[PDB]
This record gives C-alpha cells, structure tokens and sequence, in this order.
C-alpha cells in the first residue's frame, strides 16, 4: 500500500492568512491525488481532484499543486468557516488510501467565557442522583479551569468536562462541567459553586446557588 | 440531486455481523459504482470495497474474507455486510459515489453509520431540564437539556424541531465510569423571550428507539 | 492525532 504522510498534524492561522497543507507519498504517484475537507459531525467533502483540478461549488480560494511525491493544498485567504480536517487520497495504486490528515484551527482575539450554573432538576433527584452543570460559553483560547466547591469543600474527581470544537462563525469554544453527586450527598449541603479561571478574566468568576431555592 | 442515505446507528456483539443499507437517489445504481469507506480511531479513513454498475465487487485485501457487498438496482439499495467484528471495528461506516462510473474521487457521501462493537446492552437516555433562572447575564439567558445514561452512541439533539439553531451548543458525549454516555445541549436566548416562547429539546436515541421532547422552563 | 467518534473530528 502507498503510505501518505500529511504535515503538519495541526495548523493554526488567523483569518485572511495563507495556509498550505502538505501530503507526501512513499513513492511516485503522478498527479493521482484528491483532497477532502471534513467538518465537525460531517462527511468528507471533495475539494480538489487530480492534484490541481477544480470541483463544482468549491470556493475559488481552494487550490492544489504538486506531482510525483510532494503535493500541496492551498487556501489563499482563510475564513472562519474553513475550520476542518483536511485529507489527501491517492489512487495511482490499488487499493486507494488516505492520509492521517491535518487539523486546521483558527486564531482569534481573547474572549472571556460567559458563565452559567444549573442546579439538578427535581425530576432527576427522583433517581437518587444529582447532576450540577456549569456552562462556559463562547470563549477563546481553549484553556480553562473549573473549580467546584460544595459548602467550601473543594471538589475533586467527581466532575467531567466536554468541550465543543471551534465555532464556524466566531471561532470560539464552549465547555460544560458536570458535577455528579448522590442525592443523599446533595441534600446534605447548601452552597454549590463553580469557579472559572480563564485568560479572558482578570479574576476568577464564580457562579453559585443555594440548594432549595 | 444525488443523495446517499444510510441506515441508522447500530450496536454489534463481538464476533457477530454488521449489516448496513445504502439507499441512493438522483442517479441509478446501474450507472455508478458504490464504494464503502470507514473511519476509525486506529486507522483513520480506510477504503473497504465497491460494487460496480454491472454488479462485480472488489474488496480491500484485509476484508476479502469477511466482507460482502450486494445491491438491488430496482430498489436503489446497496447492502454492506461484514462478518466477525472485533472492538477495533468500531467506526463510522460510509457509502460513497464517485464523479464518474469507474473512478474513485468521492464527490458524494452517505451521512455515515456509527457502529459500536461491544457486549454491553442498549440503554435509552433520561432527559433532564437545565433550567434558566438569574442563568441570566446582560439580558441573555441560557438553558438546556441533560441527556444522561445511554448506550451506545450517538444521540441526536435539536431545538424546536430544527427551528432554533442560533446559539445552540450540543456537547460531545463523555463516557461515565458506569460505562454509559452522557451529554448536555444548551442554547442562549434573550431573557425577555422566556415568557412568550416555548423551548423544547428534541432528543432521539435510535439504538433504543427512545424519542423524547423536553420542554425547558424557568423554575 | 486520531479521529474521535464522539467529537467527530480529529483529536490532537
Ligand atoms: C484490528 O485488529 C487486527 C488484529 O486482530 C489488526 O490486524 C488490525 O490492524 C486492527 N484494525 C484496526 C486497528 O482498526
């Protein structure tokens, strides 16, 4: 099988900048290379066929070049909507194979998260478990800290985080931190707090509530 | 318009078989080949095989033994079957079509079928409201739905039947120590619209046929 | 990097 090596594995750039994707083949393959774009939750989308040929409905800012073993996909002036993974594919030799891909991330200005906290629902407490959620919304860069405190006792090991991929419009991330307690434990305490640390905030921001309204 | 629509997400017991249907439209199966490509954590994009216009098949070398592709031209259906799945066969499976009948530049793709190889049993999620209060900042309110304790992935979440998309964030699911998945989906809306407007998350978990609409209100 | 089936993107 032909090995295709894509470089680098990850690219960070600002809008309006030029970006090049490299795809190197383990042996010559002429111009028998195709490029794809893959967005979050999406299928691959055909960008370029045969090293350099255009595809219907693909923006003119996408182009490709190269022959032999060294291929390049170019985006002359990146837009926020271009966030995706980019793959190359060779079909000079059976079976057709794909590269491991390059991840395209976009730079933007620092954005502080807007923070929101959600008590467990009465509906959930009926099942003996209490989930407390903290939302960090529309922030950048990706690095953030959430600290849970229950009656001033620092929480550890009982929370999980999920982070969205970059937003296609504003390039920001959002994050959910879920604190998970037994109903019994939840009922034995009053003040549930979520302290958020981020480069966009000059000081940590705390959101909290007292159990039982 | 060319479309390839695949069957729903599935759970497969280890050493058992995977079956997926590709239903196509906008072209005839007698004029184009249909390819199958999968995408896994361990091997990325991997071409599996193809059924051509005239019904011949090719299978990628490591799948010759366990793979078989068939079709029904008249019903516009392609049938993909793979035998004796192991954990590292867990992946998203795609059907695709090339620009021309004989080629391999895949211009059109199925939406993908996420396949989980696991001994665990299907379990539908519970849906809890993430209710706004004063969740209020600068006149903006946030609300959501907690979709908890299901298996396997995925779940789909929309708001107001697709009508509300602006401000929506559905988080990647995380696997809990109980071996079940959990996720939240949130949306920011104007504080003042909580009186007039209804907000409903539409949760769908196809592997368990759990289909739930949750009305989320201030408390 | 590798594709993540939960996020449906590469994860690095
Ligand atoms: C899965 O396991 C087999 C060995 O049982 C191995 O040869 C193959 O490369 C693996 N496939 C992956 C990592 O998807």
């Amino acid at each position: 099988d032909i090995l295709l090596t894509q470089s680098p594995v990850i690219l960070s750039v600002s809008p309006g900048e030029r970006v090049s994707f490299s795809c190197r083949a383990s042996q010559s393959i002429g111009t028998n290379i195709h490029w794809y774009q893959q967005r979050t939750n999406g299928s691959p989308r055909l960008l370029i066929k045969y090293a350099s040929e255009s595809i219907s409905g693909i923006p003119s800012r996408f182009s490709g070049s190269g022959s032999g073993t060294d291929f390049t996909l170019s985006i002359n002036s990146v837009e926020s909507e271009d966030i995706a993974d980019y793959y190359c594919q060779q079909n000079n030799n059976w079976p057709t194979t794909f590269g491991a891909g390059t991840k395209l991330e976009l730079k933007r200005t620092v954005a502080a998260p807007s923070v929101f906290i959600f008590p467990p629902s009465d509906e959930q407490l009926k099942s003996g478990t209490a989930s407390v959620v903290c939302l960090l919304n529309n922030f950048y860069p990706r690095e953030a800290k959430v600290q849970w405190k229950v009656d001033n006792a620092l929480q550890s090991g009982n929370s999980q985080e999920s982070v969205t991929e970059q937003d296609s419009k504003d390039s920001t991330y959002s994050l959910s931190s879920t604190l998970t307690l037994s109903k019994a434990d939840y009922e034995k305490h009053k003040v549930y707090a979520c302290e958020v640390t981020h480069q966009g905030l000059s000081s940590p921001v705390t959101k909290s509530f007292n159990r039982g309204a | 318009q060319v479309q390839l629509k695949q069957s729903g997400p599935g759970l497969v017991q280890p050493s058992q078989s995977l079956s997926i249907t590709c239903t196509v439209s906008g072209f005839s199966l007698t004029n184009y080949g249909v390819h199958w490509v999968r995408q896994s954590p361990g091997k990325g994009l991997e071409w599996l095989g193809v059924i051509w216009s005239g019904g011949n098949t090719d299978y990628n070398t490591p799948f010759t033994s366990r793979l078989s592709i068939n079709k029904d031209n008249s019903k516009s259906q392609v049938f993909f079957k793979m035998n004796s799945l192991q954990s590292n066969d867990t992946a998203i499976y795609y059907c695709a079509r090339a620009l021309t009948y004989y080629d391999y530049e895949f211009a059109y793709w199925g939406q993908g079928t996420l396949v989980t190889v696991s001994a665990a049993s299907t379990k539908g999620p519970s849906v809890f409201p993430l209710a706004p209060s004063s969740s209020t900042s600068g006149g903006t309110a946030a609300l959501g739905c907690l979709v908890k304790d299901y298996f396997p992935e995925p779940v789909t979440v929309s708001w107001n039947s697709g009508a509300l998309t602006s401000g929506v964030h559905t988080f990647p699911a995380v696997l809990q120590s109980s071996g079940l998945y959990s996720l939240s989906s949130v949306v920011t809306v104007p504080s003042s619209s909580l009186g007039t407007q209804t907000y409903i998350c539409n949760v769908n978990h196809k592997p368990s046929n759990t289909k739930v609409d949750k009305r989320v209100e201030p408390k | 990097c590798q594709y993540d089936l939960s996020t449906r993107r590469l994860k690095c």
